[PDB]
């Protein structure tokens, strides 16, 4: 399957509701500053 | 006239009252045409046998001939294709070649 | 007194926090020290800046960008969006006292000051509002289609008592429903009461209807819309057609009408607008820093910044310098006046590009669609008489005629793009003649009797009769246009795709390294980014207007008058004013193309240039061998000037090695400033003075 798998790859690399994305990467930030 | 932006502006861009809008055509185009007299005439230009005008014609990328010989054995074989084709009713399936065009269409092939 | 203290670690709501007193006071102080502190990628404090050119104009708003407070301070990116009308209160009243310690009389000029919000990631599609957005910060996109004129708002009310003097005391009016005292405390009448109009504050009001753009996902579908409300300075940021960016707090109410019509609990909603942008105008002056000016205007000291511009123009175009040329300087454009206060005439250039298909004119038109601010673009049959120029109509809700803006009232002071121009139909093409020279729409229909002003630049694009152009025939003999529409185009373009292999490979050679330097993955000078030019030219269309002073009169009107004469002999429509007018605006665009704010003789060359190139361009093929050497020979092609600066250099060595036996770049340059040869550099750059040995240096100073 590693030919298939390639051909996965070749896909991906062609391949190229936000507010809780934001406030867990923000969350991280204060995460570390309050360590 | 507005297929001249649409073809290879690929948008639509009305101006009238009450409407302003450059609307999206981001369109492939299968043309079909019939030439002037009905009969393509293989001693005039294909030019001469439409009348589309000269920034039309540019638009398109391929222009394909269709001439209605009249030869037996091609009147012969398309006849035989309508009916065995009528009563087969009851390489690749549609499905098939919808799944890998939709498949296909997602690579971006650049030029060496 | 209230403590500090880590701020992200509370049982309340988020609302409910920020509300209490403490974590209040942290926040603001969090903020107040943001915007003392907060620095520039190079280190230059940015709110410092942003305050001062604030408080210049008195512009009492102070717009902030989230993608560096989320950088300074996490906490409060991480409270806006869910609890914005308390953070933005608070972060109001902390910029309020940062601007008045930077500026301490500043409270005579506003009593308070708005913070708005910009680039909020949280973008949202206008269908895509759902409950899940209520009372949260959002941004959005639309096309404004409604607006309510700017109304007075009650937002601090004093009622006289419905029987005697007394004035109940302020109640803050809500955007939900009229607040009212119910019973005066002195003496407990009730019921009815009257405003103290004098006493009650007010604020600005404006009311929107904004829907899905035509272009975005509306396809035949019906647009989605919502109602927006602009507060204090906000309003008059937009006008109906406005392809806005808006920012603001998604914010719902009770609404017996909906009810009845619905059957159902239905609230309305509305957006309390927090910051407004609009996606064509992407720069302006008034959000140009000074780094942006420093860099503009260093850019103007160096020589080939004409070539640069010129160049810099649709980069991703082969060739057609001549195109690019007057493109640029209808892009930048002339300067209007009013000589004695009784006889306008317009500033801004007109371009017709007229050619053979495949010449990438289409293509010009998008590019400045792109660059330019304030553009629109239209086509042909798609447009109209009434669409391009104004529409009267009974106005939806009052059904009374209201007149509206068309194509060039909308693009008063931007640029207009007719493609395919000649297709249009006659009665269509024919609108735009007052708009094209007087550059006003006097409208009479049903009982509206007035004049809008349309102070557009016209960019279009043609081909001639049956599409292909013939050099056989002169640009009136093929192009079906008349004279009065002709001669209002000050810059007209022709482009031919004739056969040349050296030419064909070279073109060849450049769409193929576009197409693939761009997957998604005759220059010679490099152009600007796209970015700088935006800043360049809408900098240089306000920060400088070019004065007219002398520019060689009796040169302009004999190359006037016998381009006159050899015009009548052939095809092409030099209508007396119109060309010596073009050649003025033209020389006005070069100037500013330079920043300069007086026009010299460079300029008028070019302009001159331009005009005769055109000119030359409209002959039959046969006949350009005879005018190009008529007007090449007399009428100033210009091209250099280094036989006199090279014996003047020479006598001054002569004369200085003569002294010595028996600084010469200042002796040089003095003798050029004195006699008219001021632009040494040419001399510098040209091979006659490096024959005879000479060289420079601009620390030595030895030549
Ligand atoms: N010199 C050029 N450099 C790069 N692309 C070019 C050049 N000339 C033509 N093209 C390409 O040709 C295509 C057609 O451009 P377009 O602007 O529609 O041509 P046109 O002048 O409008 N022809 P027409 O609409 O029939 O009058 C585009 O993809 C252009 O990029
Ligand atoms: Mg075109
Ligand atoms: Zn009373």
């Amino acid at each position: 399957n590693r030919e298939l798998e390639a051909l996965k790859q070749r896909f991906w690399k062609h391949a190229n509701e936000k507010l809780q994305v934001l406030k867990a990467k923000l969350q991280e930030a204060m995460k570390l500053r309050r360590f | 006239v507005a297929i001249h932006e649409a073809m290879e502006q690929q948008t639509i861009s009305i101006t009238k009252a009450g409407v302003k809008a450059t609307l999206n055509a981001r369109t492939s185009i299968l043309a079909a045409a019939n030439p002037i007299s009905g009969h393509y005439d293989r001693s005039k230009s294909l030019k001469q046998n439409i009348n589309l005008s000269a920034p039309i014609m540019s638009r398109f990328d391929l222009f394909f001939i269709l001439v209605d010989e009249c030869n037996e054995v091609t009147d012969y074989a398309i006849a035989r294709r309508i009916v065995d084709l009528h009563s087969r009713i009851e390489v690749y399936s549609l499905d098939d070649i919808r799944r890998y065009l939709l498949f296909a269409r997602q690579f971006k092939p650049k030029i060496s | 007194e209230s403590i500090e203290n880590l701020e992200d670690l509370k049982g309340h709501s988020v609302r409910e926090w920020v509300s209490m007193a403490g974590p209040r006071l942290e926040i603001h102080h969090r903020f107040k020290n943001f915007l003392r502190t907060h620095v520039d990628s190079h280190g230059h404090n940015v709110f410092k800046e942003r305050i001062s050119d604030m408080c210049k104009e008195n512009r009492e708003s102070l717009v902030v960008n989230y993608e560096d407070l989320a950088a300074r301070e996490h906490v409060l990116a991480y409270f806006l969006p869910e609890a914005p009308a308390e953070l933005l209160q608070i972060f109001d009243e902390a910029a309020l006292e940062v601007v008045l310690a930077m500026y301490p009389k500043y409270d005579r000029i506003t009593n308070h000051i708005h913070v708005r919000i910009s680039h909020l990631p949280l973008v949202e599609e206008l269908r895509s509002l759902r409950q899940l957005h209520l009372n949260q910060l959002i941004r959005t996109s639309g096309v404004v289609t409604s607006c309510t004129g700017v109304l007075p708002q009650l937002s601090m009310v004093k009622y006289n008592c419905n029987k005697c003097n007394f004035v109940l005391g302020p109640f803050c009016q809500s955007q939900n429903q009229e607040v009212k005292p119910g019973s005066c405390p002195e003496c407990q009448s009730a019921g009815p009461f009257e405003v103290n109009m004098e006493e009650t504050i007010y604020q600005n009001y404006q009311r929107i209807r904004i829907q899905e753009s035509p272009g975005k996902v509306a396809a035949g579908r019906l647009p989605r819309s919502k109602d927006a409300i602009l507060l204090a300075d906000l309003v008059d940021s937009c006008k109906p057609g406005d392809e806005i960016e808006l920012t603001g707090i998604y914010h719902n109410n009770y609404d017996g009408s909906l009810n009845t019509a619905n059957g159902f609990p239905v609230f309305a909603t509305v957006i309390l607008a927090n910051h407004v942008a609009k996606k064509d105008n992407k720069v302006a002056v008034g959000e140009l820093t000074d780094e942006d000016v420093k860099m503009i205007t260093s850019l103007s000291k160096d020589q080939q910044i004409g070539e640069k511009i010129f160049a810099s123009i649709a980069p991703s175009i082969y060739g057609h310098e001549d195109i690019k040329r007057g493109l640029a300087l209808a892009l930048f454009g002339g300067e209007p006046k009013n000589p004695g206060g009784k006889h306008k005439v317009r500033g801004d250039i007109n371009v017709l590009l007229c050619g053979d298909p495949g010449t990438a004119k289409s293509q010009f038109l998008k590019y400045i669609e792109k660059v330019s601010s304030r553009a629109i673009f239209t086509t042909g049959q798609g447009a109209s008489a009434v669409g391009l120029t104004a529409y009267v109509q009974r106005h939806p809700v009052s059904r009374e005629w209201t007149l509206e803006a068309g194509a060039l009232v909308l693009a008063d002071r931007g640029v207009c793009l007719i493609d395919e121009f000649d297709k249009m139909n006659d009665q269509d093409r024919t609108s735009i003649h007052e708009a094209m020279e007087q550059q006003s729409i006097s409208i009479s229909k049903a009982g509206i009797v007035t004049s809008l002003q349309a102070r557009c630049t016209v960019i279009a694009a043609a081909n001639p009769i049956g599409g292909r152009y013939d050099p056989s025939l002169t640009f009136s003999e093929n192009v079906d246009l008349t004279e009065p529409i002709i001669s209002r185009f000050d810059i007209l373009c022709v482009v031919r795709d004739t056969v040349d292999p050296v030419q064909d490979e070279m073109l060849a050679r450049f769409v193929v390294g576009s197409h693939v330097r761009h997957h998604p993955s005759t220059y010679g000078v490099e152009p600007l980014p796209q970015e700088v030019l935006k800043k360049y030219i809408i900098y240089a269309k306000e920060r400088v207007h070019p004065k007219l002073n002398q520019m060689d009169q009796d040169k302009v009107a004999k190359m006037y008058s016998d381009l006159r004469k050899e015009s009548m002999a052939t095809g092409s429509i030099p209508i007396t004013v119109r060309h010596i007018e073009s050649m003025i605006r033209m020389a006005e665009a070069h100037a500013r193309i330079h920043l300069r704010d007086y026009v010299i003789e460079d300029d008028v060359n070019m302009a001159i240039r331009v005009m005769l190139e055109s000119f030359i361009d409209t002959q039959k093929f046969s006949v350009m061998r005879s005018m190009r050497k008529t007007f090449a020979r007399y009428l100033s092609f210009r091209r250099d000037n280094n036989e006199l600066l090279l014996f003047i250099l020479k006598q001054l060595v002569a004369e200085q090695v003569t002294y010595q036996r028996n600084v010469p770049e200042k002796d040089l340059v003095d003798k050029a400033r004195q006699i008219n040869i001021h632009n040494l550099s040419a001399f510098y750059d040209s091979e006659l003075f490096r024959m005879n040995k000479f060289s420079h240096d601009l620390k030595r100073k030895m030549i």
